[PDB]
């Protein structure tokens, strides 16, 4: 399968709403090629609560 | 000699498409930076997947 | 009706070349050709013109010939390639 | 019978006049079509925005190169067609208006449009009866029975909110009523609105409202409003501003001055008291 | 001239980016290898067909 | 701008209505413009060069820029594409090459001298017309020396301006 | 800037910056640091120093 | 046997209508073919006049230029700062032109829709009369304010809890004076660029300076207002410069005249004290929630065109109504119609009003903190 590595600290950018674009392009890489894996890691930095 | 045959090659600037028109191509394109243009395809295209 | 003219020397040279065209053949009297013009105000301007063939016998000064078909054809030419111009008159080379 | 034969030859004279009409029509028409061949086949057209319309029948063009041009001669359009702020297809060389474009949108707004039509019939939903009642009686009856409300004499309502526990299924009513009804349905996520640059959310929400309004049976779906809905705060040394800018864009272009009648709103949050009143 | 890569296409030419942001499908002078080329490198470009000239 | 700007029905009409004008003389080449830059040979010119040398013997180009000067510049530029088939023999023999060297004087237009691959400019003199030169001089001088030569033969505030 | 006689650097209001040459019509004192200056279209060389304006 | 007149007239009228319409088509294409060859011109503005022949202009697209007139350009017209035309090639001046409009102004100038006047709102008869006294009287009769010899107030600030109809009061003014309401929503101003918003503010203030009775209206200020920062996000710098544009040119040195600014906010506590002082915004005008008679007034305004029967204890509905809005009781009447269509009654029974009141009671058990008094 098309394994994809994602650090949970990848969403730590400078500019506002950039992690939205990051999630966008993550899943747009996910959709084209079929039957793929995406691995998140250390999802604390992605956020704990609201 | 391939390179001297590739001076008759073409520069092929890449772009982005806003939208098509109806019953005719009449393609509306901003390049990325310059402006926005009404262009028409070359006849060597797949006239569907644009 | 006409205040004055603003006439470039180019149309005068455009008379001169047809004068060269008639100095080599049997010249009975003179040249009668078309004068185009750029009429804007009551002042007048000419940018260009062209000629038309012409002969004239002198028995009752009424036998004199142009070609209005050729005239309007080349007028349509120069009107298409330049919509500024239009006819404004004529010219002759004999000073009297 | 002399006048009858005179009119019979006059019918031939009128046929000669029809031939003169044929000549001065066909010849002049094909010559002007040839000029329109010369001028109109120049298929690369720079498009632009009409700034003003002066009358001393004079149009001023701001190019999409962010630059300007005056022209005193309008071109191959009519002055009724030209309102302030139009995309006009202008030749590079002649700088003359040749077309009229139909759309001023983002392709991202185009990507928001719902064509896929999933399948959730109401038998897939169980035990949410009053909520289905509220939603259908609030949306489908201002969609099919405008005359019902208008004979009652108030208005259609403005807005339906979804909130509560995060597992109750809020996506399900969106998918279900989009599956069953056949209006122009439109989705929207929360963080997709706020952009890296300053002011693009205003553009995005305004163009979204425009695109939905031009397809008047319009059902707007909103997802995680609390991403952009925030109880705003006055403080110092810190503060994230543009979020409230996009939210105030949403609210003012949603409600207040310049009201609209054809918008239908569905929003879904997981928490409640983050939001402004 | 000097540019920067975005992607590499196998058909002897790839996509580059200019200084201000114009982008072209331009080919490689093949005596210096394309295995030297990685996404995120600075390259040598022409003015006449803007072709990829070599490795910087 | 193309070789298909030569409309053959316009060729027939234009040239025959010049035939019934003063003389049916023969075409000697062709002209164009390049107002956007410093007047060198476009791609369309070499695309139509074989068409014109199929039409004409010399088929000499005319290159111009209309934004230059008011009395001085000689902006016109003319050429002769020599064929690539004569790559064996020497390039531009020009039997004497002494008046060609007296054409060679400025080595003008460094991008055309980049385009010296099968190109060279040609001598263009501005020759006399005895039928026209003295009368153009008559026009020019005797219409600018007071117009009618009787008019101004301003004056009382240029006192203060000059002081 | 001024390199020397008959050669200077000016930044035109195209934003860019040019190695140019100066004329002997300009009196050389009117350069002091910074003058509104006049240029050419084609060659884009200095033609004239302007009075204080802009 | 004399029907040849009818046949000749038939063919001649067919050919005559055909010639009229076809030559009209050929004439339309003739005019549109004559108009093809013209070439557009360059938009520029006049910096200053250098000499009698020399003119210093700077177009918007870039650099500065020095050219002259043609023959008859009437050089006294060229005041420094007028917008003129330029040739593309020769680049000299062609024609003096009137000033720009910037159709961002037009999308918030023409786009006032219709509305009902200030009798539609109610229960807040202090502010109605007071805004009238502070705006309409120093623009209709300034001598009442000159005989006293006291400068008129310029800026008015509407504030209060959300939903008190702060928008619709200005909308009623926009159905009362109908003069030049430049209702800026003040959120669709900033787009992305550097100084574009500052130029739009200059444009609005010039346009308001010229068309002498203008009404400036900027809703939802707090997005573009802010207060100040310890220099955090970089876009906030241009935010504060865009705000200091207003802070200067509302006051400046050249004082505005008849430029009446109507302002509305959701919470006025977050404004900048640079904007909070008088002079710019003279009198703080506060709207609050309706009282019992005021709730009665709004309720009977909404209950006018509603199909019902003579049963309505308005005192009961207003009695259960407690601390509500312009739109709360509007929602009461709307949901009363909803409950009327519930079980298909075709009139509105009085119990539907109590059901809608308890629906409002369900609604406003999720909202609080409705008291933001500034300063
Ligand atoms: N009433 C119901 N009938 C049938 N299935 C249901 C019902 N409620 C929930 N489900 C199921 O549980 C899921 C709930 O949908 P979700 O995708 O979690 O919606 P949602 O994300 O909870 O909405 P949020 O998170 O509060 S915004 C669906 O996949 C259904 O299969
Ligand atoms: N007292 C009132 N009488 C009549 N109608 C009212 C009244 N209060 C509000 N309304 C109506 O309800 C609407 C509420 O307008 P709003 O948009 O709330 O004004 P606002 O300043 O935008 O308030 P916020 O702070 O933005 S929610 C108005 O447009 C009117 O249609
Ligand atoms: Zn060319």
């Amino acid at each position: 399968a098309c394994f994809i590595r994602v650090i949970g600290s990848e969403l730590v950018q400078k500019y506002v709403g950039e992690g939205a674009r990051m999630v966008r392009e993550l899943f747009e890489m996910a959709r084209t090629k079929k039957a793929c894996l995406i691995f998140f890691d250390e999802i604390d930095a992605i956020g704990g609560a609201r | 000699q391939t390179l001297q045959s590739e001076q008759p090659l073409q520069v092929a600037r890449c772009t982005k498409i806003i939208n098509a028109d109806s019953e005719d191509p009449k393609y509306i394109i901003n390049v990325k930076q310059f402006a926005k243009f009404v262009v028409d395809l070359s006849d060597q295209v797949a006239p569907t997947d644009i | 009706a006409v205040q004055k003219v603003v006439v470039h020397p180019l149309v005068l040279l455009s008379v001169v070349d047809h004068f060269n065209r008639i100095g080599k053949v049997g010249n009975q009297k003179r040249v009668v050709g078309v004068l185009l013009g750029s009429w804007q105000k009551k002042v007048l301007d000419v940018s260009n013109s062209f000629a038309v063939p012409f002969d004239e016998d002198d028995k009752d000064d009424s036998v004199w010939f142009l070609d209005h078909d050729y005239l309007e054809n080349m007028y349509g030419m120069f009107k298409k390639v330049n919509a500024r111009e239009r006819i404004v008159g004529w010219y002759h080379t004999g000073p009297k | 019978r002399t006048r009858l034969l005179d009119s019979e030859i006059k019918i031939m004279k009128s046929e000669v006049l029809r031939v003169t009409h044929e000549l001065q029509a066909m010849k002049d028409k094909i010559k002007e079509n040839s000029e329109k061949i010369k001028v109109n086949k120049t298929l690369p057209y720079l498009v632009s925005n009409v700034i003003e319309l002066l009358d001393v029948k004079c149009a001023v063009i701001k190019t999409s190169t962010r630059q300007t041009y005056f022209l005193p001669v309008i071109g191959l359009v009519d002055a009724e067609k030209l309102k302030p702020g139009d995309l006009v297809g202008v030749n590079k060389d002649s700088y003359l208006i040749l077309e009229t474009l139909p759309t001023e949108y983002d392709s991202r707004v185009k990507a928001m449009e719902v064509d896929e039509r999933p399948t959730e019939q109401y038998s897939d939903i169980g035990g949410l009866d009053k909520q289905i009642q509220e939603l259908v009686e609030a949306i489908v009856l201002p969609m099919n029975h405008k005359e019902k409300f208008e004979n009652l004499g108030i208005q259609p309502p403005k807005g339906v909110l979804m909130y509560g526990p995060p597992g109750t299924g809020k996506t399900l009513l969106a998918r279900a009523c989009a599956a069953q009804t056949k209006a122009t349905f439109l989705k929207l996520a929360g963080p997709q609105l706020v952009q890296m640059f300053i002011g693009d959310g205003a553009k995005l929400v305004r163009d979204a409202f425009a695109l939905a309004k031009e397809k008047a049976p319009s059902i707007i779906f909103i997802d995680e409003l609390d991403a952009i809905g925030t109880k705003r705060f006055d403080s110092e040394k810190a503060g994230d501003r543009e979020v409230q800018r996009t939210m105030l864009e949403l609210l003012n272009q949603l409600d207040g001055f310049q009201p609209n009648t054809q918008v239908k709103v569905i929003a879904a949050t997981n928490r409640v008291d983050i939001l402004d009143p | 001239s000097v540019g920067t890569l975005e992607e590499i296409i196998d058909d002897n030419h790839a996509i580059v980016s200019t200084s201000v942001g114009s982008e072209h499908y331009v080919s490689i002078l093949s005596f210096v290898d394309k295995d030297l080329l990685e996404p995120g490198c600075s390259v040598l470009l022409n003015h006449k067909v803007h072709a990829v000239i070599g490795v910087l | 701008v193309s070789v298909e700007a030569v409309d053959p029905v316009f060729q027939a009409k234009m040239l025959d209505m010049l035939k019934q004008t003063g003389r049916p003389e023969m075409v000697v080449g062709w002209y164009h413009s390049h107002p956007g830059f410093g007047c060198w040979l476009s791609g369309v010119d070499i695309n139509t060069q074989q068409s014109f040398e199929a039409l004409s013997e010399r088929a000499v180009a005319v290159v111009v820029d209309p934004i230059q000067s008011v009395k001085g510049k000689v902006v016109i530029d003319a050429f002769r594409l020599i064929n690539a088939n004569m790559m064996v023999l020497g390039h531009e023999p020009r039997q004497t090459t002494s008046n060609l060297g007296h054409l060679n004087k400025p080595s003008i237009q460094a991008l055309i001298h980049g385009l010296n691959r099968h190109y060279y400019s040609i001598t263009i003199n501005y020759r006399k017309n005895e039928l026209e030169q003295k009368m153009l001089l008559n026009l020019h001088k005797k219409s600018w020396m007071e117009g009618l030569t009787l008019q101004d033969y301003v004056v009382k505030e240029m006192l203060e301006l000059a002081k | 800037e001024a390199v020397d006689q008959n050669t200077a650097i000016v930044g035109s209001t195209t934003g860019s910056n040019y190695y140019v040459r100066i004329l002997s019509t300009i009196d050389r004192e009117l350069l002091k640091p910074n003058a509104s200056v006049a240029l050419h279209k084609h060659s884009n060389a200095l033609v004239d120093v302007l009075p204080p304006e802009a | 046997k004399l029907l040849e007149h009818k046949e000749i007239d038939g063919r001649l009228k067919e050919l005559r209508e055909q010639l009229k319409e076809l030559t009209k088509q050929y004439e339309k294409s003739e005019n549109d073919l004559k108009a093809l060859q013209s070439v557009g011109q360059i938009v520029g503005e006049v910096l200053k006049q250098l000499t009698e022949e020399k003119f210093i202009v700077k177009a918007t697209n870039g650099p500065r230029y020095v050219v002259g007139c043609r023959r008859q350009l009437d050089k006294s017209k060229l005041k420094p700062g007028t917008r003129v035309a330029l040739d593309m090639t020769t680049l000299t001046i062609m024609r003096y032109l009137p000033r720009e409009v910037d159709p961002l102004v037009y999308n918030m100038s023409h786009e006032d829709p219709g509305n009902v006047s200030y009798s539609e709102i109610g229960g807040l008869s202090e502010q109605i009369r007071e805004l009238r006294e502070v705006i309409e009287l120093p623009l209709t009769n300034p001598e009442l304010f000159q005989r006293v010899g006291i400068i008129p107030p310029k800026g008015c600030l509407l504030y209060g809890p959300p939903g008190t109809g702060k928008t619709l009061l200005a909308r009623a003014v926009a159905s009362q004076l109908d003069c030049n309401f430049l209702k800026v929503v003040s959120s669709s101003i900033v787009d992305k660029y550097i100084g574009e918003s500052a130029r739009l503010i200059r444009e609005m203030f010039n346009y308001a300076r010229d068309h002498q009775p203008c009404i400036i209206f900027m809703d939802e200020i707090d997005a573009i207002g802010g207060r100040r920062f310890s220099e955090g996000t970089s876009a906030d710098r241009e935010i504060q410069r865009t705000l200091m544009e207003l802070l200067n040119q509302m006051d400046g040195f050249d004082t505005l005249h008849r430029v009446k600014m109507i302002m509305a906010t959701n919470r006025p506590d977050t404004l900048d004290p640079a904007l909070l002082r008088p002079g710019r915004l003279d009198r703080k005008i506060h709207i609050d929630l309706p009282n019992e008679q005021a709730r009665l007034d709004i309720l009977k305004i909404h209950a006018g065109p509603i199909t019902k029967h003579g049963e309505i204890d308005y005192e009961a509905i207003v009695k259960l109504s407690d601390g509500f809005n312009g739109a709360d009781l509007r929602n009461v009447c709307t949901e009363a119609g909803m409950f009327a269509i519930r079980a298909d009654h075709d009139f509105v029974v009085q119990e539907d009003f109590m059901k809608a009141v308890r629906k409002v009671a369900d609604s406003k058990k999720l909202e609080s903190k409705l008291d933001y008094k500034p300063v």
